[PDB]
């Protein structure tokens, strides 16, 4: 059966895509600085193999770090759609999560999840650099496990069908 | 607009779709093969046979 | 006998086979063979003289 | 199938025929002129090898330099086309009717010929 | 952390680049969009022939190594320019023009050095 | 029991529609649209799924149907456990089923399982739960026991089992639905782009087709929920006009500007190859079998007019989805601006 | 070399004059004489040189 | 060093082809998702030879 | 004229020419100009409702001349025809035709020109800007409409229709 | 072009009557004239555009015009 | 072919085949000189076509 | 000659192709234009007078494909075909202008001298598709 080959290759693919996890160079608000702080030496991102890429075509993670305004929501949707699959989305900050300090505003979208599917949320205002690091590492672990979460059932011979 | 005048007055006819039953036969390539083998025989094959004999 | 390919195609195949066989035969049996030109058919021995048939 | 001498002698004039044949766009004519110079380059090298003529062999770099200078002049003229308001397709710079062009059509810059 | 003490980071990134999916823009030319990177890869993987590792330790007995290097560099610059042009991004096209200017400078600089 | 459903459709996503709906098989092409139809009025939507890969956009985008606190995704669903169905539909007064055999599946056993076992278990769970006011099962147009297609053959039995288990079940029989993520217009575009010279047909292309827009299908679902009398009846949904496969090819070619070219492969050899080789989305036996079959609205059951939905014509509906893929011929300088 | 010099002479021909015509200050007047001279001289030189 | 004023500036005269934009200028959307832009600047830039000519900044992408 | 609408802001028809060898011309009325709009001076003050009405008519004329280009670029031609969009925007203006303040009208015309420029330059999204072009009481041409409400409430007053429809969620 | 404007009856159409008689207000008139400009790929100067009072004048102007496609 | 880009591509391929003939005739040095001299010309031609 | 009326595009095209007229006059009409009422009468009156033209009538409402195939933009439409190749086209109802176009086309065809064996009838789309393959196909293959 293909599973004999698929499962080890699945593990290798998950390991490779976890090791190389390039987010998009996109910051909107104060949460950008926290992202830069994680990128810089005190909490090196590179240790976990995450390197930022400017073009969405070369990005695996969409770091929605900052407030999203109605004047920008179409742009965020276009960026998400133009990012090559497979991809994940991480909301950072109260403003990106649920509107934050500007939830009662006439210009701010009440949450980036309304425009985009958000894979993970990192609470904070601003989230600490270690908080962002924790969120990214948790996202990486979940990403590695997503390939095979025990969906297929095992038959009498222990081979998934 | 006078530069593009030709395109404005161009009459374009909608396509009619039909099933092509002989597309994979490659009749043009078959004709090329027939011509090539005829020429090859008549010149090279005859010369080679006589010279070999 | 019955043949899917035409008589002209049969003639072409025959003459092409004759060309191939005659070329190889003349290159393999009517040649000095002092130069290693056909691998696995000429010997690969180490020659101690200027002219040694391979 | 053809000896190299006859082949190159023929293809030089064939290249000239192509240059004349193709629609007169300055850039295309410039490319064809460069190809003609290179054909002369190859022919001169062939004859130099045949006749053991160092002069014929050395004509190569002379041809290269002349071709480079002519190409520089051609680039400058093609750029000058803009300031002189001339289409690179020279056939569009005159009102003569040409069946070779699908969409050649010029009118006087007017809106109505008859007022009353 | 990609491999114990980061020993397999390059392997991981290469495998990830393989895994990542690709889509060609609708407005872009489908044939050229894929043809240009293919030619660039072929030229780049031909680069190594023009290399010597000893008095005569070369895969081929090439004499005009500098000519080969210049020609291969010009071909790669061609590929970069075509990439920028056929990807209709204005930034990519400006990058291609910058590549052209760099090639113009490199011609004289490397020629004088040689 | 009572089939009445009191809900308010005058509100936006943040309103309270009054519908609590569980939508099985929402990871398909039509699943997100059907879910969004209910979600955008404030309804609560549950999406039970066991989909690989979990990180697929198909699973991910289901969260956009309703919003935060209204849309829920139930992962690792077990389709042979009754407790799982009970949990899924415990608080739902609407149960929509779109779990059908995929076009990629040629195994008769798997097709029958997907189209019968899951549907029957969902219907039984709805019968057990007294709070399930409405059940909407999605069958296929042209379903028949004598149908060569395993998908249709099993779907007929599936709808029969659903009716037997839950007599108040509403069965839809849509024709070939088209849209941005469909299997018809997108497949046409992708096949023509991958070959660049032809679309490979395996029949005379005389089979009748009656395409319907997915937006129209969603509106039909909403109207069926609004209409209490629609319960316990079978509906066939299709476009205003019927076209053959050749006519559909001609219309698409004319709309997009791409010249048509149909390359014919013998039906028998195509069937043998597809049934003896691995099958995926773009190479499957179901497509070959359904090429000859007619998938149109018959007068044997209720039609879309009964649901009071006016479907849009195929030429008008499909034009927007081929704007990007347009032949670039001779165009005006003004048109060059883009 | 002499042909290049003559081409230089034709290139350095004066183009615009300060005449007494005050009617074309705000209108574009097209004169192709400069390009015609350069074009014909260049291509005649090319043909003669290649031959 | 000689003068270069004429090579350095190009004015526009009324209804004159030579003294006019003889090229289709590049209208680029500098930002918002641009590494140089801070992230919420949508600057419509009119480049002519990669030299900025006309600026139309939009700064409402972070109005709150 | 040093303005976005100036006759010299046309897109050249060729790399080395403007549309001809004997003439100079370009299109700037039915498509966007060559150079971007760096400044949009305020409409000169109108002292009369006559001048205000003339400004409104000229703005509507420009909008009508530009609508086909807007539809083509935004891929919204299927939703409504060019004339349908013109009539819908005409209804939009009719709803505001009661204005009798020249200053307010001038401000409105400035806003309209700005939004028209945004539509030309793709600053806005098609779904966000089609709200002005959408029909007031007619279905969108790219969708199948539902006449269930009309069938149910045929020959019934709008009050009764609204009463049956409701105006508040019934769950709470 | 008028077929788009369903207020006017093309059957009994008098080419000399005013747009107001046909059933077109100023906005309808502007829309109709713009549609005619699009149809014929022409552009009416401001003076003539504002001076048009019925379809006969438009027909005469288009007949005199040579650039109409 | 009337497309300028394809014309330039075919001119480049013609240069390659001329170099191939020179290599076959054993004028390798002149092949290399021709290629280095003309690839720059083709590059400048591509830039001119972009302009 | 008498006007042959068709309601099916397939039938009309098959009849025209089978007949292979040297001079054909195709009249396309739709019910939206009131002037088609007079156009039909004008077409019928001219059909009897002109024996050198094959007069064919098509209703666009009954044959939607005909409009697209024949590139009809406004109606009523008169199309003159010489050996199945478009010679002239008239939009609107005017008997005098239609007859003048018929006269001009027939006199020019009489003056023409086609090469022997190279003047066979061709379908309406053949010339458009030839020009398309020559220009538009290459343009598309270059851009998108
Ligand atoms: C070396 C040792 C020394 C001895 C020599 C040994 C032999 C040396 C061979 C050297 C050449 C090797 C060339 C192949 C390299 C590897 C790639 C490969 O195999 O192809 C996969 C590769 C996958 O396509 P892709 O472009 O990478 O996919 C991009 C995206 O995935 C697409 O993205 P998308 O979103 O557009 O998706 C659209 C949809 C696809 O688009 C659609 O939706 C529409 C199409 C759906 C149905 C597709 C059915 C399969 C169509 C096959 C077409 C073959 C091309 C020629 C057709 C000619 C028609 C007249 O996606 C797909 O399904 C992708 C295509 C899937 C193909 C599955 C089968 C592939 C393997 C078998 C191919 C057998 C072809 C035989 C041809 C005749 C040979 C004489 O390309 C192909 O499929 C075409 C391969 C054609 C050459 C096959 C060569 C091997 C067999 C030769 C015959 C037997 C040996 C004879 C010699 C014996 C000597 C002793
Ligand atoms: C692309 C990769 C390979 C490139 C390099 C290949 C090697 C070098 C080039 C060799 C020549 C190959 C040319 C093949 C072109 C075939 C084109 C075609 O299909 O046309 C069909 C065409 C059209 O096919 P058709 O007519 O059946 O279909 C079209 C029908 N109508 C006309 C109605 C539209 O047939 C012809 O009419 C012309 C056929 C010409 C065939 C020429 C064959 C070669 C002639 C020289 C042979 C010399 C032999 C010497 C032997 C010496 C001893 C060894
Ligand atoms: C030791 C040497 C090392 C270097 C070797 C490098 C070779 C790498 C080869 C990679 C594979 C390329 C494809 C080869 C297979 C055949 C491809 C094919 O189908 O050909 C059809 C096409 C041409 O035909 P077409 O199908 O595109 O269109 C025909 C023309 N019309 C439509 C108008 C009628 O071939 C190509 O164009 C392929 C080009 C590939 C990229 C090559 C770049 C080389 C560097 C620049 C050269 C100068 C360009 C100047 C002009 C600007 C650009 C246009
Ligand atoms: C470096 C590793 C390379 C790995 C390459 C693997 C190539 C494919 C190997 C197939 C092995 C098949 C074993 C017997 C199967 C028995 C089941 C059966 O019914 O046979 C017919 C099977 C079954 O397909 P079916 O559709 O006819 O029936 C389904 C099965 N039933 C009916 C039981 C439900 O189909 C085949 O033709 C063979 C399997 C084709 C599988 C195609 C997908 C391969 C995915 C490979 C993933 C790894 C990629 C590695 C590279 C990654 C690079 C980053
Ligand atoms: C017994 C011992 C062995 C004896 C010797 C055997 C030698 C090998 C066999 C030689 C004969 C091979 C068959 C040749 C058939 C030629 C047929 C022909 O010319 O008809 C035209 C042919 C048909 O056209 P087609 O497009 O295929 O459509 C079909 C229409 N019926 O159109 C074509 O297909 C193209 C035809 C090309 C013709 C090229 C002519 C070249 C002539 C060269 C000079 C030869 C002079 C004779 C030399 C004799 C020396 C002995
Ligand atoms: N052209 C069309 O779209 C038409 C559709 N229909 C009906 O409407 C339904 C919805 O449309 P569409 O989105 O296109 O259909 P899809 O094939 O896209 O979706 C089928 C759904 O059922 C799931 N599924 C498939 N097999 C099984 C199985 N054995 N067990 C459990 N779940 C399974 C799939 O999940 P998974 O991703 O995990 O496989 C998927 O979510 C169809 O299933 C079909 O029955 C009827 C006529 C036409
Ligand atoms: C591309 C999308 C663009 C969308 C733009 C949206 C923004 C629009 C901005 C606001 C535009 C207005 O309301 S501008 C408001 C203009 N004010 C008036 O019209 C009051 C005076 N009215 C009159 O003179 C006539 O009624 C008149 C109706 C003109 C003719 O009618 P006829 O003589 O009978
Ligand atoms: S969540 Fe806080 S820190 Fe982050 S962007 Fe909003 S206000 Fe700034």
């Amino acid at each position: 059966r293909v599973d004999y080959i698929v499962t080890p290759i699945n593990a290798v693919v998950s390991w490779a895509r976890q090791g190389s996890f390039w987010p998009l160079t996109f910051g909107l608000a104060c949460c950008a600085v926290e992202m830069m702080h994680a990128t810089v030496s005190r909490y090196d991102f590179d240790r976990f193999g995450v390197i930022f890429r400017a073009t969405p075509r070369q990005a695996d993670l969409i770091l929605v770090a900052g407030t999203l305004t109605n004047k920008m929501a179409p742009g965020l949707r276009r960026l998400y759609e133009q990012t090559l699959d497979p991809k994940w989305v991480l909301s950072m900050g109260s403003c990106a999560n649920g509107g934050g300090y500007y939830h009662y505003s006439y210009s701010v979208v009440r949450g980036c999840n309304r425009i985009i599917p958000v894979d993970i949320y990192v609470p904070g205002c601003p989230p600490t650099a270690e908080a962002l690091m924790f969120g990214v590492l948790q996202l990486q672990k979940s990403l590695y496990r997503q390939i095979n979460e025990g969906e297929k059932k095992y038959n009498k011979k222990d081979l998934t069908y | 607009q006078n530069n593009d005048r030709w395109v404005y007055e161009r009459r374009k006819s909608n396509f009619i779709a039909q099933v092509d039953y002989e597309y994979f036969k490659f009749n043009h390539w078959r004709t090329a093969w027939r011509y090539f083998r005829n020429i090859f025989l008549l010149t090279a094959g005859v010369s080679f046979l006589y010279n070999m004999e | 006998a019955v043949r899917f390919v035409g008589p002209l195609n049969i003639v072409f195949a025959g003459v092409a086979f004759l060309m191939f066989y005659e070329n190889n035969y003349k290159k393999l049996y009517l040649n000095p063979r002092y130069s290693y030109t056909m691998p696995y058919l000429q010997s690969a021995k180490i020659t101690k003289n200027l002219y040694e048939k391979l | 199938m053809l000896t190299w001498i006859s082949f190159w002698s023929l293809i030089f004039w064939l290249i000239l025929i192509i240059l004349v044949l193709k629609p007169k766009n300055f850039i295309s004519i410039l490319f064809m002129s460069e190809l003609t110079w290179l054909a002369l380059y190859c022919l001169s090298l062939l004859f130099g090898a045949i006749y053991c003529d160092i002069t014929l062999l050395s004509i190569s770099f002379f041809i290269l330099g002349v071709a480079g200078l002519e190409f520089s002049f051609g680039i400058l003229i093609a750029i000058l086309y803009k300031n002189l308001n001339e289409s690179l397709n020279t056939d569009l710079n005159n009102n003569n009717n040409n069946q070779n062009i699908f969409d050649k059509n010029f009118k006087t810059p007017l809106e109505k010929i008859n007022w009353q | 952390y990609v491999g114990y003490r980061g020993r397999l980071q390059y392997i991981a990134d290469a495998l990830k680049l393989f895994i990542k999916g690709i889509v060609v823009p609708e407005g872009s030319n489908k044939f050229w969009f894929v043809a240009i990177p293919s030619a660039a890869g072929a030229i780049c993987y031909t680069f190594w022939i023009n290399s010597m590792w000893g008095p005569s330790v070369s895969i081929f007995d090439l004499e005009y190594n500098l000519v080969y290097a210049t020609i291969l560099s010009i071909l790669f610059s061609f590929c970069i320019m075509l990439t920028g042009y056929f990807s209709k991004s204005k930034y990519a096209f400006m990058a291609s023009i910058r590549c052209a200017i760099l090639m113009l400078n490199i011609e004289i600089f490397l020629g004088l050095l040689v | 029991r009572s089939t009445q459903l009191k809900f308010y459709d005058g509100g936006n996503r943040q309103s309270i529609s009054g519908i609590r709906a569980t939508i099985f098989g929402a990871t398909g092409f039509m699943g997100p649209y059907i879910g969004a139809a209910l979600g955008y009025i404030g309804s609560d939507v549950i999406f039970p799924h066991n989909h690989v890969y979990a990180y697929d956009d198909y699973v991910k985008e289901l969260k956009l149907c309703a919003g935060s606190g209204q849309s829920y995704i139930m992962r690792h669903f077990n389709y042979d456990d009754d407790n799982m169905y009970d949990m899924a539909i415990k608080n739902s007064n609407v149960v929509i089923n779109l779990v059908g055999s995929r076009l990629q599946n040629k195994n008769f056993q798997k097709a029958a399982y997907a189209n019968i076992h899951v549907a029957k278990k969902i219907a039984e769970a709805c019968a057990r739960n007294p709070n399930v006011r409405r059940l909407i099962h999605f069958s296929a147009a042209g379903a028949d026991t004598k149908s060569p297609s395993p998908d249709l053959h099993t779907k007929f039995h599936g709808e029969e089992a659903v009716l037997n288990a839950f007599p108040n079940a509403t069965i839809f029989r849509p024709c070939t639905v088209y849209g941005m993520q469909d299997y018809f217009i997108r497949h046409w575009i992708k096949e023509r782009d991958w070959w660049y010279h032809f679309n490979i047909v395996t029949d005379d292309c005389t089979a009748k087709r009656q395409p319907i827009l997915i937006n129209d299908v969603a509106q039909c679902v909403l109207n069926a929920l609004k209409l209490q009398e629609s319960a316990g009846q079978i509906y066939e949904l299709g476009g205003p006009h019927v076209y053959s496969r050749l006519e559909v090819f001609e219309m698409l070619a004319n709309l997009s500007g791409r010249p048509p070219k149909l390359a014919h492969i013998p039906h028998d050899i195509a069937l043998k190859i597809t049934q003896n080789f691995y099958n995926w989305e773009f190479f499957n036996m179901e497509k070959v079998i359904k090429d000859k079959l007619d998938l149109i609205v018959t007068g044997k059951h209720k039609t879309i007019s009964d649901l009071y939905v006016q479907p849009v014509s195929f030429p008008q509906g499909a034009e927007q989805f081929i704007d990007d893929v347009r032949y670039r011929g001779v165009e005006t300088h003004d048109n060059l601006e883009k | 070399l002499v042909s290049c010099a003559i081409f230089y002479k034709f290139i350095v021909s004066k183009i615009s004059f300060k005449n007494s015509n005050y009617k074309d200050n705000y209108f574009s007047i097209f004169s192709k004489n400069y390009l015609n001279v350069l074009f014909y001289q260049y291509w005649s030189s090319f043909f003669s040189s290649v031959m | 060093m000689n003068r270069s004023i004429f090579q350095l500036w190009k004015p526009e005269s009324p209804r004159s082809n030579v003294n006019s934009k003889q090229i289709k200028t590049m209208n680029v959307n500098f930002g918002p998702q641009h590494p140089a832009a801070h992230g919420v600047l949508r600057l419509i830039l009119q480049l002519n030879g990669e030299i900025a000519e006309r600026f139309d900044p939009h700064i409402g992408l972070l109005h709150r | 004229m040093n303005h976005y609408w100036g006759s010299s802001n046309t897109i050249p028809a060729s790399s080395t020419q403007n549309n001809n060898y004997f003439s100079g011309g370009g299109n700037n009325v039915t498509i966007r100009g060559n150079e971007i709009m760096e400044r949009l001076p305020s409409q000169t003050p109108s002292q009369n409702m006559v001048q205000a009405s003339m400004k409104t008519l000229r703005f509507y004329r420009k909008f009508c001349r530009l609508i086909p280009f807007i539809l083509r670029i935004h891929n919204i031609g299927t939703k409504f025809t060019a004339q349908q969009a013109m009539i819908n925007f005409g209804n939009y203006i009719r709803e505001r035709n009661h204005y009798r303040d020249p200053g307010l009208i001038d401000h409105r015309i400035q806003l309209g020109y700005e939004l028209l420029y945004e539509a030309e330059m793709h600053f806005s999204q098609h779904t966000i800007l089609m709200q002005y072009l959408s029909p007031y009481n007619t279905p969108l041409s790219d969708r199948g409409y539902s006449y269930l409400e009309k069938v149910k409430y045929g020959n019934k007053s709008k009050f009764l229709q609204g009463f049956y429809k409701g105006n508040k969620p019934t769950e709470f | 072009v008028l077929s788009n404007f369903e207020q006017v009856n093309l059957k009994n159409l008098r080419w000399e009557q005013n747009f107001k008689k046909l059933g077109l207000d100023s906005l309808d008139q502007t829309a109709l004239l713009a549609s005619i400009e699009h149809e014929f790929t022409i552009l009416f100067p401001d003076g003539v555009f504002e001076g048009f009072e019925n379809l006969e004048q438009v027909v005469n102007y288009i007949l005199k015009n040579i650039n109409a496609v | 072919n009337n497309n300028l880009y394809y014309i330039l591509l075919y001119i480049f391929l013609e240069i390659v085949f001329f170099g191939l003939f020179l290599c076959l005739y054993q004028l390798e040095l002149f092949t290399g000189f021709l290629w280095v001299a003309e690839f720059a010309i083709v590059f400048i031609a591509v830039v001119l076509l972009f302009y | 000659s008498r006007v042959r009326s068709f309601n099916d595009f397939k039938a009309a095209k098959t009849y025209i192709d089978t007949l292979k007229p040297k001079l054909a006059c195709l009249y396309f009409r739709a019910d939206w234009n009131p002037l088609c009422e007079q156009a039909d009468k004008d077409f019928d009156k001219l059909s009897d007078t002109h024996l050198e033209y094959e007069f064919v009538k098509i209703d666009i409402d009954k044959a939607p494909q005909a409009k697209g195939y024949f590139a009809v933009r406004c109606e009523p439409e008169f199309l003159l075909l010489c050996l199945g190749q478009e010679m002239t086209r008239q939009t609107g109802q005017n008997q005098r202008n239609l007859e003048h176009r018929l006269f001009k086309v027939q006199e020019y065809v009489k003056g023409l001298n086609f090469p022997a064996g190279m003047d066979t009838y061709e379908e309406f789309h053949e010339q458009y598709m030839a020009e398309h393959t020559q220009l538009d196909k290459e343009i598309n293959e270059w851009a998108r």
